[PDB]
């Protein structure tokens, strides 16, 4: 699904400030995805499926061996993203996508059970650390590209004008 | 020992600015993941990520029906990342 | 009456990453200020700011003596920023 | 002292992907640097004169009307950035520069009075929403730059590893 990179073009991009990339033959790509659809006190985030499909068909055409997980607590994502950090994958892999789905408010990504009253979130702070040096080092040196769909808080983000 | 950066080489890209609403349609899909599908289709031959980014927020620019701004966040990318498709 | 985007067209660029210091000289200056300067001078008119501040980083990609590492944050710029000097 | 871009240059990288310049003669230029220097629980910040002096320069040789406050509260520093963004020359100009030099921790930069006891912080929230479309009109459209020179906490930001 994507557009291919001719080698005309590549050679066109082709100096020392380009991220390398490894041998498509024994790299080991890797992409995760976190979708929350079904909510303990907010409503079902209906089309997620489309999202979902969508993500994973490119990441794939990109070279990503791609691993979704659905519908998890704030915990349970934390979990998650450290087994992904610790994937010896990395280590012969130049690069990673994280893509991050859910309802969403200021302080951060929504857990499965997230409440006004019990609050269940994934900071995206918590997120860089721990795919940062300390707790990912395979991917020192790596691009790492988070991707989130989620509202940061509730308002509509627009402003009013006469003239 | 030796020092190394604690951290380094992220991007993130988010469907919204601070405080603010990001749109799905019940059937479609969401609007942001659905336009960064399409501008990484296009462009991810010929623009790094940086560039492929600007241009999804470049595609919001009109605050038409419900409107949204997507974000680049957190960047310390240090060099070009191109996805090099194909090879 | 018409509606317009909150926050649109901004771009930070900070000396550190969060939790992190950056690193000042007594007579020479603070190092990121004074590398923003050379590489803004050089750049300016050729590059575009995204580009320019990507351009720093790279900079201080050695974390030699006292490290730290640029950021740039909260970007919403839906085109290129070129500076045009002289014109 | 900066490197001029030549006609033929301007034409090279002249499409609708740009931010639009206006013409050199009519337009009205500002940019803002605030540098804290003098503290009250904090070391004096020993060349700066010389970050205010680089700074100052470049800007005015990029076009810029450069207005330089020294040693302010969080508080003073909103007043001044309420002031900028109100001023009618934004109407007259195609863009802006905002630096800010100080002293700095995780929640934001610091003011003159700044304490571990009493804080006297103005958060880089504050900045974007003074800057903003409603708050600042003049600049809708328009590319806001914000340089900031300071600590964002008090760790070297590094990790240790023997291979």
């Amino acid at each position: 699904n994507v557009k291919l990179c001719s080698l005309e073009e590549a050679q066109r991009i082709w100096s020392a400030e380009i991220y390398p990339i490894m041998d498509k033959s024994s790299r080991t790509r890797l992409a995760l995805i976190i979708c929350n659809e079904e909510f303990d006190s907010i409503p079902r985030r209906t089309g997620a499926e489309v999202d979902i499909t969508g993500m994973t068909m490119l990441l794939q055409n990109l070279g990503y061996s791609v691993d979704v997980k659905k519908n998890l607590t704030a915990s349970d994502m934390t979990t998650e993203l450290e087994a992904f950090a610790h994937r010896p994958e990395h280590k012969t892999s130049d690069s990673t996508f994280l893509v991050f789905m859910s309802h969403g408010i200021r302080e951060g990504i929504c857990g499965k059970k997230h409440s006004e009253q019990v609050p269940d979130i994934l900071q995206l702070n918590a997120i860089f650390n721990m795919l940062n040096t300390k707790n990912c080092p395979s991917l020192k040196d790596k691009p790492k590209v988070i991707i989130i769909q989620a509202c940061a808080g509730d308002s509509p983000g627009v402003v009013w004008f006469k003239d | 020992i030796k020092k190394a950066h604690i951290e380094k080489d992220f991007i993130a890209f988010c469907s919204s600015t601070p405080d603010n609403v990001s749109w799905r349609h019940p059937t479609m899909g969401s609007v942001f993941i659905g336009r960064l599908i399409e501008h990484m289709q296009e462009y991810a031959c010929s623009c790094d990520v940086e560039e492929i980014f600007r241009k999804v927020r470049f595609s919001f620019e009109q605050p038409d029906g419900r409107a949204q701004m997507p974000t680049t966040a957190r960047v310390t990318l240090t060099r070009c990342f191109y996805l090099f498709p194909g090879h």
